[PDB]
């Protein structure tokens, strides 16, 4: 079972998250966390060209399954 | 409560697991499009021991395959027992000789990623089988004296098992205790699994999941099919 | 009156459903799903060993009284 996107740097490297259409920007970036180590703080996603703001869902966005989310990181 | 949003994670750790098992079965249902009444704060309260453990999720769910069927067995193992091919040639095989389905229908259907999946009869004759393995499985909510406690309908049942099979039947996505920054729900039509390890201790493993974590028996939902190695 | 099919799982369990010719195999599941709480989505039937589609009727499939359809749960 179960939802799957994707979540691409600009390095390349792409990584697949087990999501829900329910779940929160803030608990993908807690995804993004757990497997990579990088403080939400430290994430802007973005996608369809926009950056994606912690309390909606991904149905909010139209985040469909097999989306890709672009992931920068936010290092000052 | 009648309200669960008061409820702190110091009084969620000493609640008795039939307790905390009923905060389960109350609230951890996702809404349509939101969590759960439960926080990840509350359902961490739930967690016993973030000690060191030897069990691990050795497998998790891979892109772009709905095998959580096998993930839960090799888990449920703590081996790699079960490799795709012999997961997907012991599927197409019931459907070709007990249910009549062409080799053509059948590649179709082992081959149709997002159509496929297979249910817990599949699982106890790939078990039986692959492993001469047999099962016994109940919805806990059917268990003999569960609503006198769950905890303990659900250890007599499983017995003296070193592992079990779990599938979420239904509608319904359950927020789940983790270890971890996120909250990892057991989604709808899904498989996972849990582990004994020697101290008695129960870790559920979800392959969609990022870590074992120790629960109570009695936090798995109630509407969960319990399968059980006799 | 009316028309009876049975629906027979792996595990052996059978059941009785009440349909007409005209059911389509959406309301067959539906059916299905109230007696079971099984969601359609995570229903896979198959009669004379083929899949069947939602929006064909048990009279475009030749199911007759007493037939016997086959389900497999799709659990993912």
């Amino acid at each position: 079972g179960g939802m799957q996107i994707f979540v691409k740097t600009l390095t390349g490297k792409t990584i697949t998250l087990e999501v829900e259409p329910s779940d929160t920007i803030e608990n993908v970036k807690a995804k993004i966390q757990d497997k990579e180590g990088i403080p939400p703080d430290q994430q802007r996603l973005i996608f369809a060209g926009k950056q994606l703001e912690d309390g909606r869902t991904l149905s909010d966005y139209n985040i469909q399954k097999e989306s890709t989310l672009h992931l920068v990181l936010r290092l000052r | 409560p009648m309200n669960p949003q008061w409820l702190t994670e110091e009084q969620i750790k000493k609640m008795s697991p039939d307790e905390q098992g009923n905060l389960i079965d109350t609230y951890a249902a996702r809404k349509i499009n939101a969590a759960s009444d439960l926080t990840h704060a509350q359902l961490r309260g739930m967690i016993g021991s973030t000690a060191a453990s030897h069990i691990a999720i050795v497998n998790a769910q891979e892109t772009g395959l709905g095998h959580a069927g096998r993930y839960a067995i090799n888990n449920a193992l703590q081996q790699e027992a079960l490799s795709q091919n012999e997961f997907l040639s012991l599927t197409g095989q019931i459907f070709s000789n007990q249910l009549g389905m062409s080799l053509a229908d059948v590649k179709n259907l082992i081959q149709n990623q997002d159509d496929f999946g297979i249910d817990t009869g599949v699982l106890a004759q790939i078990l039986k089988q692959k492993f001469n393995q047999p099962v016994k499985e109940s919805k806990i909510c059917d268990l003999p004296d569960c609503a006198l406690s769950k905890q303990q309908a659900v250890e007599n049942y499983i017995g003296k098992a070193k592992w079990v099979i779990v599938a979420n039947i239904g509608t319904e996505v359950f927020d789940m205790p983790s270890s971890t920054h996120a909250v990892y729900p057991l989604t709808r039509g899904h498989f996972v699994a849990l582990r004994r390890d020697a101290d008695n201790r129960w870790w559920y493993l979800d392959s969609r999941g990022k870590n074992p974590v120790n629960i109570a028996l009695a936090i798995i939902p109630r509407t969960c099919t319990l399968i059980v190695p006799l």
